């Protein structure tokens, strides 16, 4: 498990 | 959770082809989360490429994003004067983690072109001050020189500072500044100050004398 | 639209300073906002960014405690907690997830110097003339001529330290009667010299 990815595009 | 960019410098002539790669240590997020940057001296970065392939807006066609999971490849193909710059990649993964690559330098290389030389001496107000610059300018050369100074005949060892203009973006020259510190005294002592500008085997040779 | 930093200056190892980043034409929550630095001749480093996905702060592993990143009404700001020697570098903030708009970059100058204007000297030959801008803290100086109006034909070389910790550099332009204009905006300072041949 990580952290929700914080970068969307 | 780092990036190695490879190689550390890279040259083309003008019109040439450039490789530079990136290597994850482990994949980067969804495979794709890989940028290319172009920076000049003095000059925030520029995107050039996200998601591994894709274009930025206003960018020239000939650079190129490849690869996916570890491996990356930005190419530059018709290299021009304007592409002299340092190049990073820039990652994401999972972990919010997002290193940049240690950067890759690009000269475009071409014939020589020899250098003129100026030399500029103290202005009436520095001697004043107790200390002088003496400046000596190499216009628009290529490759790299290298500077001389000699007072009445006397090669000079120390009080020496040297800096270099970036590429020149349509001719790919450098210009370069040399100056000479002396204390007053030490310049009211002598007459004739000799800058010399050596690119390779050949020395080209300015000069004046204190007073004129 | 851009983004612009500000608040770089020279403070003393362990002052805290904070840097803002301020956003024109589009909103400060649109779009991911970061802080990247660079030491002199050195790469670029990634310190922290607000999601514009998850509303979240992140740090760089290495940044963590070293830097508070918090936002105003107007301005994404980081706050150098404890500075060193080692944090002397020119920050960036830029917007959006790819680092798609990029500001001119605020110099941090992290010493023990005091700021001093530059002396301006005319440089002309025994055409090219230029201007010598000597022995001043912290970088930057500006040098324009003729008010910003005269491009063609200027080279205005890089910065060099001297052992006394202060910078010079000089500035020439190629013509055919030419003013510089320096600015120190560390210590709000303009020097101009109208340089003639001879
Ligand atoms: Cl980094």
């Amino acid at each position: 498990i990580f952290e929700k990815f914080g970068k969307g595009g | 959770q780092v990036l190695t960019q490879t190689p550390s410098s890279v040259s083309a002539a003008v019109g040439g082809t450039v490789t530079i790669n990136c290597q994850a240590s482990q994949s980067v997020y969804n495979n794709n989360w890989l940028g290319w940057y172009q920076q000049k001296p003095g000059q925030p970065p520029k995107l050039l490429i996200y998601k591994a392939s894709t274009l930025a807006s206003g960018v020239p066609s000939r650079f190129r994003g490849s690869g996916s999971g570890t491996q990356f490849t930005l190419t530059i193909s018709d290299v021009q004067c304007d592409d002299a710059a340092t190049y990073y990649c820039a990652g994401g993964y999972n972990g919010n983690i997002f290193p940049f690559g240690g950067g890759t330098e690009v000269v475009v290389t071409g014939d020589p072109v020899a250098p003129t030389v100026l030399i500029f001496p103290p202005a009436a107000d520095q001697v004043a001050t107790g200390t002088v610059t003496i400046v000596c300018v190499a216009n628009k050369y290529f490759p790299d020189v290298t500077v001389t100074w000699e007072v009445d005949g006397t090669t000079q060892t120390t009080g020496i500072e040297n800096s270099k203009t970036p590429q020149n973006s349509a001719d790919c020259t450098y210009n370069l500044s040399s100056t000479l510190t002396l204390t007053s005294t030490q310049y009211n002592s002598h007459k004739e100050y000799t800058c010399k500008v050596t690119l390779g085997t050949t020395s080209v040779v300015q000069s004046f004398n204190r007073g004129d | 639209q851009s983004v612009e930093e500000s608040g770089g200056r020279l403070v003393t190892p362990g002052t805290p300073l904070t840097l803002t980043c301020t956003v024109s034409g589009f909103s400060l929550t649109s779009y991911d906002m970061s802080w990247v630095r660079q030491a002199p001749g050195k790469g670029l480093e990634y310190i922290g960014f607000i999601s514009s996905t998850t509303g979240g702060t992140y740090y760089a592993s290495w940044a963590k405690g070293r830097f508070t990143i918090s936002k105003t009404s107007t301005t994404v700001d980081l706050k150098i907690t404890s500075p060193t020697t080692e944090d002397t570098a020119t920050y960036f903030c830029a917007a959006g997830s790819w680092y798609n708009m990029w500001g001119p970059g605020t110099l941090v100058t992290v010493s023990s110097g005091q700021p001093k204007a530059p002396s301006v000297f005319p440089l002309a030959p025994c055409m090219t003339l230029g201007c010598l801008v000597k022995g001043y803290l912290p970088e930057p100086v500006t040098v324009t001529w003729n008010s910003g109006t005269l491009t063609n034909g200027v080279r205005t070389f890089p910065s060099v330290r001297q052992s006394s910790g202060l910078y010079s550099l000089s500035s020439v332009v190629s013509v055919t009667p030419v003013t510089c204009n320096v600015a120190h905006p560390a210590t709000n300072t303009k020097v101009d010299k109208t340089v003639a041949p001879s």
